[PDB]
């Protein structure tokens, strides 16, 4: 009736479907009745202010609970032995055993151990007291308030931006490149130079004295005189003790490379010069597009000029296509953010920046797994909204014969070749694993097919790793690349050849097989997503798929052949492969590091070449402590993870019910329940307002996928944390 | 040193500001 | 220990014959289709029974006789 | 289940509110609004 | 009575090279790959191939002959490999130190490692079928006897094939012959079951008992007289059993007491072998034979005497059931599916009873102490029974769609059942919900309490107790029965109920299986899963014809959807029932495996103390889900996952093989044909581009087949996983 | 020295210890000994198992190149003859029936002529009989 | 005869015959020349 107000059709639905679909379409503003393009952008703009405020509030909570209930001040005095505390536990359901078990990390009350790495982050950037953490938390509350007010303000009549304002691509790129990226990076370099670096050298710098405490004794005169070399002289010595003046230098900008010997993290002076350098580039990059002064580039002119004889119209009219389609823009943003998020995961574990975090193995595992899963979700979303663009926004006439239109032209070639490579990888990668399993099973492990990852090893050699003896480029002292006199080379070569870190881990046949398994997952997930996007507008089975929508009901009479072919169904299928691919790579990352951390790299090297090795040495072996979190003899600090481990297993299985069964069985079952209610004395008096009905076909798949995904994530998270935490503190 | 009781209570009072503003923004978005 | 059984004697014969007579009388009064199928050479002496009724009552009689003889022997009454 | 942290009485108040009153008020308001008109 | 038609079907190979001949649509040849799948799916759906009941019956009768030939060939193999590729003779001379083996692999690509040392210098795969124990009980002593049995089986297989061909292509019985159910019951009660049990009783008395008595006395197998020597020289029998001196006179004079030396009621188990006394089994089969033969003269065939099954059915009607049982005789004499539905339900239930009774009353010598054989036999026959019961639901639904005529069933029990079907399912729905909450909820309760460090709040023997007092009471009565309610029985029917511990070769054969809180909880889990499985299948039968989706009978037993109305067909309920049957039976066999290892099986010290396989951890661990995960699955899976490089490595391989097939099935269960058809279009384009497109157009699997494929691979993967898990574990504990 | 992390099997201490206990994979009592001698020429890791090099160097052509050539010849043979049979039956009245009931005399003819498939494939490609024009489908 | 010949020419018989023949070649080659991991 009333709810949903944005859909009269849904509001008139007399069944419980009204409630479910009202929630699932709440944020699809484009489909709301009476929605206009100008009001669409303004509503999105205000919603974005809300999301930013939530992020600041979330960050404020992290700071507040650490300062209030954590052990930050105790932790900084012994980072390698004290376990950081996330927040206190107040659970009246706890028994005597649980209270003692969770009274840990030196606390006087039950607490949870933090694995987010915030302790290492806060300490590295110069925070040393609970008061400073408290000040930051309060500051973020005010900052969150400002954006909440801004969202409300820019929804008022006089302050609503015009549609042309939202379409000014050139101005936004200039501002966000130079200002949002460049100035922010420059400002962060300022914090590092004026606060973080002095704190690492035992010098207190805060708001009370930063004005009277020059970051460098030479002042700013060298900067304006061109004598920039002064800021790099006298760097921190290899014997520097982080947080103290012992062995500390005076340089504020360096290019040492490698890791700080004690903290096993990147030099802060290098990080400062890094963020200063990219700030200059970003600021320059932000002057490329013309806004109001004639100079600069027109993006429309650039796109319409890049066309050749092999791609027809080339990039013609793509400025209008992208600028007028929010789904195209969202797809590009998600795809770019997805790639960057994986880059963060890949380069943070190998090139850690936070002091002592390389020795917090559970935190490293949690962070890599966390951001890789986020990357996987972003990549799926990018293709999902790419498919939505084709269904809703793509205009064949405007994009006639351009690169976009030609992608739809050779879609059969694209899909067929993607099918082949997936089959090509799957047949032979699985075959080699099974070959090794059988020969090892028959007591002949010497008959395994063990392929040396020569190409990857060669790349490591080009960066200076001399283990493989390829003697190429940076691994070759006589190479022109090696004799350049680069400042970072001595530090970098030491780090890559130390063998005591995760920088270019040594790889072997085990790494070869799993990397090709990852390639199978990537290509297969892309195949499903790309097929959904390219076939979204129609196929031979359903030539008129475009005029039905991204997701459409396929349970109507005469629509038996319209099921499973919507672009939404491609997303649904791709989610399973995304989770599977992430499972393979996270298993790979964790098992390999377990050997590296414990020094027994031989286990992974020898047992990762057949699947029974993963089953036995990784899954079975590392579950022992987890499943003993609680047992007939008592409980320990892993009891919660053991309970969550079974909880994830249960939620995962519950998803099978929605994924396997179909609506018809449950609709008739509900009818019997409805029959019983209407005939039970004293109960038929109570009458429902919405007629109970079984879940729709699309809804059941979404619900089933939700239980599947939640159980998938929760199960591994408990195993990942408990197995690592149990082994290493 | 550890945070004082007044500091914890003071944070709660400050948190009423984003709470009130969040209510206004949500109501405005509902329109 | 084992239930007592009786070595054959005229007493055993009397019980078996008596049980057979009871089965014949019971069959004559309860069988619905008596003179159906193969007939007897002289049905006058068999109360109209056919071959099937004659064998059926006799078979039932032997079963009753075995149960009675074993039961009475078990209790020592015979 | 006590607490050495400052203002250790706050969880005794906030958690029941976040755990009992907030879901109760939320469910009541949403169900009434969803089942209105 | 006997009436046949001469040479109705010429014998010709012409139709062999014309696949799909049996169906008019398929006989025209393939246009798409769907034709290939339909050919195999509809091959043996005879009633859809011809509308004449007489023709359908003739195909069934000869088809059943073909199945018997297949079974005989399988039996012939078992005896042959026992005769030629086994260590039966070596094992027979030392059963307590040699493990049975009857399969030897060729040494190729290193698979010869599977020929493990089973003792006595023999190398081969250790068998868990219990064939050696059966053969020893049967009196087999040398390979030649097994070889002769193998040859006989092949001859019988040939005879069955000839009979099948003869009774279809030459002399096919008329419909009236098949519908003589009174005669069939008489012959198959008195003739098949009656004489079969009488004949076997004669075998045990004259062959099995004397040979086994000598074997149990320590006589070397080669020194034991051959079976016929006891008949040619009855004095040999008299020495072992003096009552044989009196001959058959006691039998005919009703002086049966003298035969008490070989027709016994000992009960319990043979101390030497740990199996049932063969004298008890002989009296058992003799008594059974008399009962079945008597039962087989009940129905009237040709001589007036006997009951009419139609008359019996029509007479049993009451005030609460209208016409009562009227009309059922017509259904059961005109619908093969109705008969198959009943027979599958009872035969499936019978197989489950076989598993339950055989483990607790081990009939074969040395079976009880071979834990691999005990676990294998129980698990195997549990699965067979479960599948057959699901079949009863399938063919019950098929009957409703195809053969049920409402006009011929007015106000009878079948018609009345369809009227209150909503009441049946609604109430069955509630009890399932009640059982689920109050059975699985207890485990969730215990998991939470133990995790929270509150053991005193759990449901356990050391905590809040749920004692199965009724089961405990029954066990007490059965323990007291010998001498009080079964005065002539010397020992209890099974030591599982109570009493002494039977130990053979230092291992426990059987001992009391005590029941506590953990047993109470799991037993009510079984009630929950069985009730739910019955709900799905019963709902399928009751709603096979009507609703939502009226006139469902028109669509048929197998239809994708109606017009959401997907998964409403009778077939779709079988699809869901299979998952729950798998879920139900998986817990049953897990319950059996853990309980026996924890509380029954183990080593017996010379003093008498028993050390169980898992040290009695069932009581405190089986009350939480974490306990099952940790103490049962994780702990006992160590054997299979560590099997690589040993003779058990094959189970390690199949353990991973099962996990793979289970995962592979999810591709079919979670997806639909629409996506795959579109994918095939792009692939077809590539084949067209190279002029290599097939004439038979590729098609995605039908909606029903996709579900059928998914469940088939799901069950295969899950069952194979457990199979490897059980065999590797049980072969490693003793 | 490339592959410094590896070592010849004949000089790898782990291989030497394990190679003396290689199991016999067939009924030949010396099969395990023969395998020990054969694999001695390969490169081994620390664990003593042979590793294969597929970067293209001809000193390890036997690792992947020679197996690769043999597979492609066999694979192309199978595909080419199957394609030839499929095309030919397409010219008959009932091509579908000849896909489920094979024309064995025709199939054998095609199969025995697959040893020249690389030449036949080149000839068809140049004569426009291998690839169909996009406008033709 | 013609019907039997056609039956032996059916797809399932033919593929099983080819697979059986192919399996025999591979098995027999490995029986005489086992453990070939690479071309010497
Ligand atoms: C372990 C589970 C599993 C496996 C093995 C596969 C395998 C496959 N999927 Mg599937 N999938 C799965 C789960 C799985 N899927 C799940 C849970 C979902 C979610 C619904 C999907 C959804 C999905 C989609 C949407 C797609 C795939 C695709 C693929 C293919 C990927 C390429 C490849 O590996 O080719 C190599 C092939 C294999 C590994 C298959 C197994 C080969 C066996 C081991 C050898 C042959 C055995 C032989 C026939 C004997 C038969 C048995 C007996 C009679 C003798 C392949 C057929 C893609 C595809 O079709 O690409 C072309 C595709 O589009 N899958
Ligand atoms: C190893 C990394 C992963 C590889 C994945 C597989 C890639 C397979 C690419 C096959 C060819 C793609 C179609 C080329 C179609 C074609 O003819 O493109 C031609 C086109 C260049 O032609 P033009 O001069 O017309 O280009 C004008 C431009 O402004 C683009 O419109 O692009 C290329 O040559 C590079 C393509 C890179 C693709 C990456
Ligand atoms: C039993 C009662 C019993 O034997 O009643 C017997 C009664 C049959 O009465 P009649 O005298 O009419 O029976 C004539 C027979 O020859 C059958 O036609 O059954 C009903 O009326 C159905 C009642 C179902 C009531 C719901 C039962 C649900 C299951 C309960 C399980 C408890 C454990
Ligand atoms: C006038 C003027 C000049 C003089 C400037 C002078 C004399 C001082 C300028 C000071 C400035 C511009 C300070 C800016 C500080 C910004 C901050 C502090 C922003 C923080 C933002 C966030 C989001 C923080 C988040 C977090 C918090 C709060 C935590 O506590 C934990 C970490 C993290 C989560 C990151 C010069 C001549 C130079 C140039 C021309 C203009
Ligand atoms: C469907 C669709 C869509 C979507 C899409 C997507 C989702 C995509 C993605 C994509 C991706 C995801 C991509 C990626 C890429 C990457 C790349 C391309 C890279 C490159 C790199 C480089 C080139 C590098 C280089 C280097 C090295 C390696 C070393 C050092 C040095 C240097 C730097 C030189 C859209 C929305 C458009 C719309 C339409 C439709
Ligand atoms: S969803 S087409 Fe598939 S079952 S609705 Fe019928
Ligand atoms: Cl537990």
């Amino acid at each position: 009736t009333k709810f949903p107000k944005f859909s009269q059709d849904l509001a008139q639905d007399p069944t419980t479907r009204r409630i479910w679909y009202g929630i699932a379409t709440a944020h699809d503003f484009e489909t709301h009745d009476g929605m206009t393009e100008e009001n669409l952008y303004q509503k999105i703009f205000a919603s974005h202010f809300g999301h930013i405020a939530i992020i600041f509030l979330w960050t404020s909570g992290t700071l507040f609970h650490v300062a209030w209930q954590g052990n930050f001040e105790q932790w900084i005095k012994d980072p390698l032995n004290i376990r950081p505390i996330a927040h206190a536990i107040w659970d009246p359901h706890f028994g005597e055993g649980a209270v003692n078990a969770f009274t840990q990390a030196g606390a006087s009350n039950p607490v949870n151990i933090a694995y987010s790495g915030v302790y290492h982050w806060f300490y590295t950037i110069g925070m040393t007291t609970n008061q400073e953490l408290y000040s930051g938390a309060v500051f973020l509350l005010v900052l969150a308030s400002l954006f909440l007010f801004a969202g409300w303000l820019h929804l008022q009549p006089k302050f609503r931006p015009s549609l042309a304002w939202f379409k000014n691509a050139e101005s936004r790129l200039n501002h966000h490149l130079a200002g949002l990226f460049g100035v922010s990076s420059l400002a962060w370099a300022g914090h590092l130079v004026h606060v973080a670096i002095p704190e690492a050298r035992g010098q207190h710098v805060g708001w009370d004295n930063f004005l009277s405490t020059p970051p460098h004794p030479a002042g700013l005169m060298p900067f304006f005189t061109g004598n920039w070399g002064v800021y790099a002289a006298d760097p921190d010595t290899a014997g520097h003790i982080f947080g103290t003046s012992e062995g500390a230098g005076t340089a504020i900008l360096t290019f040492l490379g490698g890791f700080h010997p004690q903290t096993e993290s990147l030099w802060l002076t290098d990080i400062a010069h890094h963020h200063l350098a990219i700030a200059v580039i970003f600021i320059i990059a932000g002057h490329m597009y013309r806004t109001n002064w004639g100079i600069g580039h027109s993006i429309k002119e650039i796109l319409n000029a890049h066309k050749g004889p092999l791609t027809g119209a080339g990039h013609t009219n793509l400025y209008d296509t992208i600028n007028n389609s929010l789904h195209f823009q969202l797809g590009l943003a998600l795809a770019s953010l997805g790639v960057i998020t994986s880059l963060v995961a890949q380069h943070m574990y190998s090139l850690p920046s936070y002091a002592f975090i390389a020795q917090d193995h559970t935190t490293q595992a949690a962070l890599y797994t966390h951001h890789q899963y986020i990357a996987g979700f972003l990549m799926v979303g990018a293709f999902a909204h790419g498919a939505i663009f084709f269904v809703r926004d793509y205009d064949p006439v405007a994009n006639k014969d351009n690169v976009l239109a030609r992608m739809l032209e050779h879609k059969e070639a694209l899909i067929s070749h993607l099918s082949w490579v997936s089959l090509f990888l799957g047949f032979h990668t699985l075959g080699l694993y099974v070959h090794n399993d059988v020969v090892v099973a028959f007591g002949t492990p010497e008959k395994q097919i063990l392929i040396e990852p020569v190409f990857a090893q060669w790349i490591q050699a080009t960066s200076g790793k001399a283990l493989y003896g390829f003697d190429v480029l940076l691994s070759n002292p006589d190479s022109i690349a090696s004799t350049t006199g680069a400042a970072w080379l001595p530090g970098w070569l030491d780090a890559i050849n130390s063998g005591t870190n995760s920088l270019f881990l040594t790889i072997g046949p085990g790494d070869f097989l799993v990397h090709h398994a990852i390639a199978l997952g990537l290509h297969t997930t892309a195949l499903i997503l790309i097929k959904g996007a390219l076939d979204a507008r129609g196929s031979k089975l359903m030539p008129d798929k475009k005029d039905f929508g991204y997701s459409f009901p396929c349970d109507g009479p005469g629509r038996g052949g319209t099921c499973d072919i919507s672009a939404w169904d491609a997303f649904y299928l791709a989610m399973f492969w995304m989770l599977n691919t992430l499972g393979w790579l996270t298993f790979y990352w964790h098992w390999k590091h377990l050997g590296v951390w414990s020094g027994n790299v031989a286990q992974f090297n020898e047992n990762s070449t057949y699947l029974m090795g993963w089953f036995r040495d990784y899954l079975w072996a590392n579950s022992a402590q987890l499943i003993n979190g609680y047992n007939p003899y008592g409980v320990n600090n892993l009891s919660v993870w053991a309970w969550m481990f079974l909880f994830g297993h249960l939620v995962w299985a519950t998803g099978f019910m929605f994924l396997i069964s179909w609506r018809g069985y449950w609709q008739e079952l509900i009818e019997t329940i409805v029959w019983a209610h209407e005939r039970t004395p004293l109960a038929n008096l109570v009458r429902w307002k919405d007629k109970p009905v079984a879940l729709s076909i699309v809804q059941a798949r979404l619900v089933g996928l939700a239980h599947f995904t939640v159980g998938y994530v929760l199960t591994y998270a408990a195993f990942l944390i408990a197995s690592t935490a149990g082994k290493f503190g | 040193m550890a945070l004082s009781d007044t500091q914890i209570l003071a944070a709660l009072v400050v948190a009423l500001l984003p709470a009130f503003l969040a209510f206004r923004l949500s109501t405005e978005l509902y329109k | 220990a084992v239930p007592a059984t009786l070595s054959w004697s005229p007493k055993v014969a009397g019980v078996m014959i008596a049980c057979n007579i009871l089965a014949i009388a019971f069959g004559k009064l309860t069988i619905k289709q008596q003179n159906v199928g193969t007939p007897m050479p002289s049905s006058n002496f068999f109360g109209g029974f056919g071959l099937g009724a004659v064998l059926g009552t006799a078979s039932f009689g032997h079963i009753l006789g075995a149960g009675v003889i074993l039961g009475l022997a078990n209790m020592g009454v015979l | 289940m006590d607490g050495s942290y400052a203002a250790s009485y706050l969880p005794w108040i906030l958690i029941p509110m976040v755990g009992w009153l907030f879901p109760a008020v939320t469910m009541g308001l949403l169900f009434i609004h969803i089942e209105s008109e | 009575k006997v009436s046949v038609d001469n040479n109705p079907v010429p014998t010709s190979f012409e139709k062999w090279g014309k696949p799909g001949h049996f169906d008019r649509t398929l006989a025209r040849g393939p246009k798409t790959t769907t034709w290939i799948w339909n050919l195999h799916a509809n091959a043996h759906d005879f009633d859809s191939q011809t509308s004449d009941l007489e023709d359908v019956s003739r195909k069934i009768f000869s088809a059943h002959f073909g199945h018997l030939a297949v079974v005989f060939v399988w039996l012939s193999g078992m005896y042959f490999h026992g005769a030629k590729f086994s260590n039966y003779e070596g094992w027979l001379a030392d059963p307590t130190h040699i493990k049975p083996s009857a399969q030897v692999v060729w040494p190729i690509v290193g698979q010869g490692i599977l020929n493990g040392d089973v003792g006595g210098g023999f190398h081969g795969i250790q068998i868990t079928s219990g064939l050696f124990y059966l053969w020893r009980a049967s009196g087999f002593t040398d390979s030649y006897q097994l070889y002769c049995t193998a040859i006989g089986g092949l001859v019988m297989a040939a005879l069955m094939l000839f009979a099948g061909w003869f009774h279809y292509h030459v002399k096919a019985p008329k419909l009236e012959w098949f519908q003589n159910v009174e005669s069939m019951m008489n012959h198959h009660l008195a003739g098949l079951l009656g004489l079969g049990s009488l004949g076997w009783a004669g075998h045990q008395i004259h062959v099995s008992m004397p040979i086994n008595k000598l074997l149990d006395a320590g006589v070397a197998p080669k020194d034991i007289p051959l079976p016929h020597e006891f008949i040619l020289e009855p004095s040999k029998m008299a020495e072992l059993y003096p009552s044989f001196a009196q001959g058959l006179t006691p039998f005919f004079t009703l002086n049966w007491g003298v035969y008490s030396d070989f027709l016994t009621f000992k009960g319990g188990l043979n101390p030497v072998t740990g199996g049932l006394w063969l004298s008890d089994t002989a009296h058992h089969h003799l008594a059974i034979a008399v009962l079945f033969i008597i039962a087989g003269h009940m129905y009237r065939t040709n001589w007036g005497i006997g009951h009419s099954m139609k008359e019996i059915l029509e007479a049993h009607k009451g005030p609460f059931t209208g016409e009562g049982h009227k009309g059922l005789y017509e259904i059961l004499t005109t619908s093969w599916h109705a008969q198959l539905a009943i027979n599958l339900a009872l035969l499936g239930s019978l197989t489950i009873i076989v598993a339950q009774h055989m483990y607790a009353m081990p009939p074969y010598p040395y079976q009880a102490i071979d834990y691999a054989t005990q676990l294998s036999l129980f698990t195997h026959h549990m699965w067979i029974g479960g599948f057959l019961i699901v079949g009863a639901g399938a063919h019950g639904a098929i009957f409703m769609v195809r053969d049920y005529d409402p006009a011929k069933n007015v106000n009878n029990l079948l018609d009345r059942m369809l009227r209150h079907r909503d009441a049946i399912i609604s109430h069955l729905n509630w009890v399932c919900i009640f059982l689920g909450f109050h059975s699985f909820g207890l485990y969730i309760h215990n998991d939470t309490m133990r995790a929270l460090g509150r053991p005193q709040d759990m449901f356990s023997d050391t905590a809040i107790q749920l004692q199965p007092i009724f089961a405990q009471w029954v066990q007490h009565l059965h323990t007291l029965a010998p001498g009080a309610t079964a005065p002539n029985a010397l020992a209890t029917a099974s030591y599982a109920f109570g009493g002494e511990t039977i130990a053979v070769a230092g291992k426990v054969a059987m001992m009391p299986i005590t029941l506590g809180t953990a047993d109470f909880m799991v037993h009510h889990i079984h009630a929950f899963t069985i009730h739910v499985t019955a709900l799905i299948l019963l709902k399928g039968v009751l709603y096979a014809r009507s609703s939502l989706v009226p006139d469902k009978a028109n669509l048929g037993f197998r239809f994708p959807c109606d017009g959401g109305t997907c998964q409403v067909s009778g077939w779709d309920h079988v699809f869901l029932g299979l998952f729950w049957m798998y879920n139900s039976l998986s817990i049953v066999i897990f319950h059996f495996s853990w309980k026996m290892q924890s509380d029954v099986w183990g080593t017996v010290s010379p003093d008498g103390s028993v050390t169980h396989v898992t040290l009695g951890n069932f009581a405190q661990s089986a009350i939480t889900i974490n306990g099952w995960l940790r103490d049962f699955l994780w702990a006992q899976a160590a054997n299979v996952i560590n099997s690589y490089g040993s003779a058990l490595s094959a189970y390690g391989i199949m353990f991973l093989a099962g996990h793979f097939v289970f995962a592979f099935s999810l591709m079919f269960l979670f997806s639909g044909r629409g996506y795959w058809q579109e994918l095939i279009e792009s692939i077809v384009w590539a084949h067209n581009k190279l002029n290599v497109a097939p004439a038979i157009q590729p098609r995605a699997l039908s909606i029903i087949q996709g579900r059928a494929v998914g469940v088939a691979h799901y069950l295969l993967g899950g069952i194979v996983t457990t199979w490897a898990f059980f065999l590797a574990r049980s072969l490693s504990i003793g | 020295d490339d592959f410094a992390n590896l070592t010849p099997c004949s000089e790898n201490p782990a291989y030497l210890a394990k190679s003396k206990n290689f199991l016999n994979t067939t009924n030949d009592p010396n099969s395990g000994k023969i395998r020990a001698e054969r694999y001695a020429s390969a490169l081994c890791g620390p664990e003593g198992y042979p590793h294969l090099i597929v970067d293209g160097r001809f000193t390890h052509a036997g690792d992947f190149l020679i197996p690769s050539i043999l597979f492609l010849y066999i694979a192309g043979w199978i595909g080419w003859v199957g394609r030839s049979y499929l095309i030919e039956i397409r010219e008959s009245k009932n091509p579908e029936m000849q896909e489920v009931v094979i024309n064995v005399p025709l199939a054998i003819k095609k199969m025995l002529g697959g040893f020249l498939w690389p030449l036949a494939a080149v000839g068809e490609y140049t004569s426009g009989k291998l690839v169909m024009k996009d406008s033709e489908i | 005869m013609d019907g039997l010949k056609s039956f032996l020419s059916t797809a399932p018989v033919m593929i099983m015959a080819l697979l059986t023949f192919t399996a025999g070649i591979l098995i027999e080659f490995n029986r005489f020349y086992p453990d070939l991991l690479f071309h010497p």
